[PDB]
RNA sequence: ACCUGUCUGGUUGAUUCCGACAACGCGUGAGGCCUGGGGUGCAGCAGGCUGUGCGACGGGCGGCGGCAAGCUGCAGGAGGGCAGGCGAAAACAGGUCAGUGAUGCCCUCAGAUGCUCUGGGCUGCACGCGCACUACAAUGGCGCGGCGAGCGGGAGUGCCGGGAGGCGCGGGCGAGGCCGUGGCGCAGCAGGGAUGGGGGCCUGGAAGGGUGCCCUGAACGAGGAAUUCCUAGUAGCCGCGGGUC
């Protein structure tokens, strides 16, 4: 997927997540504006719709590693997700990612079939690449 | 010291501070905190209300620094 | 080629003999940041850009240690507001601040015998330069420190302040201190 | 005034530390050839700037 | 199908397994894979010198190291056997899988 | 152009007199509720978020019918649909029901939690009333 | 058709080129194009060398740079020293080769990293 | 007794060498050496791997010194004092009897100075001191998006949970930060995270241990006399992994 890195990547992640949210495949938590998204985070997210920027940057992370050729989890991503947590006097010990909202908002994207899983681990599927091709030709 | 900047516009200082960076080549967001008593999160948003007005283009739009010279 | 893609190092103009053999104005890349080798040779800090010798004084007191990317970033700002404040090309502002602020002749002790006399003792070019450097990065980080004044403000409050040589800027009132205290003792 | 001086000669480094050194200076236009004390690092070549108002 | 791994800890004893196996297998198969050398796989021990508490951070640094070479190929058992002979004069390891 | 100016408000209440506390109205809301005894950085953001009150807004420029709005959503946090885990004071040891305490609350059931130690002569109690520290902390070298 | 590789490499960065004869002249570095390269000093550095060497050496040249290893500051170093010297490859073999002599000693004269490596390593102390 | 050898001088990191010399010849140490690091020749094989070599010697050139040793600048060059390793003779009443199935001697051996179990202590605290940690903030902090190392190469996965964590399969990993951007905006303030309260967990037989959530939010606004470390991919900043477990 050349395509993919050939428009802005901050630029297709708005434009994927109001596709996420317009179409309605990806389903809030009840605790969704309260979340602190990693154990190291001091607040919960700023942004009133961090959930689907979000979605757009997970979804963009599946993207890349088929592009790889490679195979990403729930558990390899959150380390992407985690941030330095402040751990008082001690020395500021980098933690990982919150796992849990995470696997809801893959399984939202197995129910609109855009990540179909590969054995064990979930992989893009052609409904992603198509889905994708008509928003980069629009960015 | 303890110095609290006012977070308020009293609709005297708003047309002050126009005619203050109407004067001036380029001005910035911490400069009109200074020269003024404003805060500069308040003073941030009236020069880019200054910049949807006829009144000064924006110079360089970054994070760290927003810059601000007079049009034309 | 030219600096920050804006500025042309070529049309700036050194005024001091002294001082031309050690500023670098010679266009080697668009940013300050060119990772050479040129301390170890023993004379090459006149090799290096005197912005790349600008940068790296600010990313000083230990909190800002190596933080070069924020400090040519701090200075990329800070040439937009001091290139339109003025007009001036904003290196050639630049090597007007640190002629303006590197002290000729200085204070020290000399003495072969144990009693060592506090004596004038001449500044070389190259000294007065870094001292200039030195002088300008401590003033632009003290004035900068706990005040709504920013980095990339302070350094283009200093280095217009030091081009028009005025009491307000750090280096020109530590420059002139120094020199004071050379003829204090001659 | 302020009068430019060109290093030919290095010796001597002196002082506690021993950064300053002897210099054998030349003037420009005169050409006359003084010894100075220069502080900081100098190479032979370098024009030095004396400010003294004496010699 | 026979993978014929080997590994030792010393390297001009290993190196000549090798050689003389390879002047051995040329003698059996022209298909024979030239002589792989996988990651020397290394360890390092890091010790306080001192039997107390009297002396500078004084750190020792021990290592080991071992060779891998393997050979690939697809033969006869009993071309595996008499490789098998001519592979126990040596001190390096053997070790053989054959899928 | 004061009057096409729009974001930031002309006129601010300078301090609000709240739960017993002062708030200053130069904060904006989430940043100026935490000045409650009892309400943290979190807890704020929890809170404004819940009931809908704009976060944008210094908190002196609310009219008295969002800061009504907002005393009830301290006062009752379990309402407006906050989980059980975020709370101050829950479980209890008496009632047993979860709560958040704000304001006075706080002392005055760290006031009960010393004297009914020092009636049942609970140790940790005890290290607090003279000040030492009670955790697993040293006290040789520091805390002097 | 015609395809050459070479590397560049700072500190422990390592940097693949690979200059054919495409249409049009562009540097694809790590698989993003260089006009959207999110580091503009990545981007500069690049085109400090292209300002350098002039574009009419470019003319066809498609350059798609991969790079791996190390942190932000030395990946651009990484890229800058490949990028050159895939440029001067494909001149070596493809292209009249004084031209190439007349390339590289404009570069070495430039900057001696730009076609060199820096051997300067992390050279770590003990305790 | 001792001295010369083992030195007037020059030189070297080196008693390294040049040289003059009642000394001449040797030997340890130094060097040579061994390991890692960069450059590439060949060979073999498949975040590429490991064998074999080459490559630098201060060689060339200029100037000092000239039986000179050498020093110094430049060119060439990937490289012109790279980082380690082994490390002489003599010492010291240096430390270790608490590493030892290494041990002399003295003392103890049944109400034991033996072993083992349980509990407590080694973590007590008006205080003095060493080394570090985190800071005092705007060159910052917080919230999202983007890009992201090496040593070490075993571990991810699916599900539940707000987090910690849990469960079931199971050949299998990557950081602070930086960039972009939003908020705060000189405030003991969204700096700082000390102390304390309530809840959830992990390990273990057992929490004073660790972790997670909420809340409380201390001193500290640049630190006296003093004093440490450091010359380039170094100091510093910044994390990561391993030993302990």
């Amino acid at each position: 997927m050349k395509e993919l890195f050939m428009v802005r990547a901050d630029a297709l992640n708005e434009a994927l997540a109001g596709y996420l949210k317009s179409k309605n495949i990806v389903k809030l938590p009840e605790n969704f504006d309260i979340i602190k998204t990693s154990h190291g985070k001091q607040r919960a997210p700023s942004d009133k719709d961090w959930y689907y920027k979000r979605a757009a940057s997970i979804f963009r992370k599946l993207l890349i590693a088929m592009h790889e050729e490679k195979r990403i989890g729930v558990k390899r991503l959150s380390r992407k997700y985690g941030c330095a947590k402040n751990r008082g006097s001690r020395p500021s010990k980098h933690v990982d990612g919150s796992r849990g909202h995470i696997r809801k908002i893959m399984q939202d994207l197995e129910r609109a079939g855009l990540i179909v899983k590969d054995g064990n681990y979930r992989k893009v599927s052609d409904m992603g690449i198509i889905e994708t091709g008509q928003l980069i030709s629009q960015i | 010291e303890a110095v609290r900047r006012s977070v308020t516009v009293e609709a005297d200082v708003f047309s002050k501070i126009e005619r203050d960076v109407a004067k001036a080549s380029l001005v910035t967001a911490p400069s009109v905190a200074e020269k003024f008593n404003l805060n500069v999160g308040v003073a941030q948003k009236i020069l880019e209300h200054l910049c949807a007005g006829g009144v000064l283009c924006c110079l360089s739009r970054n994070s760290r620094l927003r810059l601000y010279s007079r049009a034309q | 080629l030219l600096l920050f893609d804006k500025y042309s190092r070529d049309e700036v103009v050194v005024n001091d003999r002294s001082l031309k053999n050690y500023i670098f104005l010679r266009s080697l890349s668009s940013y300050p940041h060119t990772a050479s080798r040129k301390g170890s040779r023993q004379f090459g800090k006149g090799e290096i850009p005197i912005e790349e010798r600008f940068v790296c004084g600010l990313m000083r007191r230990g909190r800002n240690s190596g933080k070069k990317r924020l400090a040519m970033a701090a200075l990329r700002n800070a040439f937009i507001i001091i290139n339109t404040l003025t007009g001036k090309n904003p290196l050639q502002v630049l090597v007007d601040a640190l002629v303006n602020c590197g002290p000729r002749e200085d204070c020290a002790r000399i003495g072969k015998g144990g009693a060592m006399k506090r004596t004038s003792v001449d500044v070389s070019p190259l000294r007065r330069l870094n001292v200039a450097i030195f002088l300008v990065c401590k003033g632009i980080r003290q004035a900068c420190m706990k005040s709504t004044k920013t980095i990339a403000e302070a350094i283009a409050d200093e280095l217009i302040a030091a081009s028009r040589n005025s009491p307000n800027s750090f280096g020109v009132k530590k420059k002139d201190e120094i020199e004071r205290m050379a003829k204090s003792n001659r | 005034q302020v009068f430019l001086g060109e290093v030919m000669q290095l010796y001597n480094k002196t002082g506690p530390g021993g950064s300053i050194t002897l210099c054998q200076l030349k003037l420009e236009d005169t050409g006359r050839m003084l010894h100075r004390a220069v502080i900081g690092p100098i190479k032979i070549g370098d024009v030095v700037t004396l400010l003294d108002c004496e010699r | 199908s026979v993978d014929i791994n080997l590994e030792g800890t010393s390297v001009e004893e290993i190196e000549k397994v090798c050689r003389d196996f390879y002047a051995y297998a040329k003698t059996l198969v022209p298909d024979m894979g030239g002589v792989k050398r996988l990651q020397t796989k290394k360890g390092k021990i890091t010790t306080r010198r001192s039997p107390c508490g009297e002396g500078t951070n004084t750190w020792s640094r021990y290592r080991i190291s071992v060779h891998r070479r393997s050979f690939s190929a697809h033969l006869y058992p009993s071309v595996l056997e008499k490789f098998a002979t001519f592979l126990k004069g040596s001190n390096v390891e053997i070790s053989l899988v054959i899928k | 152009l004061f009057e096409t100016f729009t974001s930031e408000p002309a006129q601010i209440q300078h301090i609000i007199r709240m739960l017993n506390t002062n708030i200053d109205g130069s904060r904006r809301v989430v940043h100026a509720l935490t000045q409650i005894k009892g309400i943290g950085k979190r807890m704020s953001d929890a809170i404004v978020k819940r009931t809908g009150v704009d976060a944008s807004k210094r908190m002196g420029a609310l009219s008295a019918s969002e800061l009504e709005l907002l005393q009830d959503g301290i006062q009752n946090p379990a309402k407006y649909g906050i989980p059980r885990w975020m709370f101050n004071h829950q479980f209890d040891a008496v009632d047993g029901t979860d709560s958040h305490l704000i304001g006075n609350q706080i002392d005055a059931n760290l006031r009960f939690y010393i004297e009914k130690g020092k009636k049942m002569k609970h140790i940790r109690v005890c290290r607090l009333a003279r000040g030492l520290k009670v955790r697993g902390q040293r006290t040789k070298s520091n805390g002097r | 058709e015609k395809k050459v590789i070479a590397i560049g490499q700072k500190k422990t960065a390592k940097a693949r080129s690979e200059c054919m004869e495409g249409d049009v002249f562009s540097v694809t570095v790590n698989n993003v194009p260089l006009r959207l390269l999110p580091d503009d000093m990545m981007a500069s550095k690049l085109r400090d060398i292209i300002t350098r060497v002039g574009l009419k050496y470019f003319e066809n040249l498609v350059f798609s740079i991969t790079v791996r290893g190390g942190g932000p500051v030395s990946k651009i170093y990484a890229v800058r020293q490949a990028f050159a010297k895939s440029l001067v490859a494909y001149y070596g073999t493809y292209m009249d080769e004084w031209t190439r002599q007349e390339i590289r000693s404009n570069l070495l004269s430039f900057d001696k990293f730009t076609l060199v490596a820096d051997p300067r390593r992390a050279e770590p102390k003990k305790y």
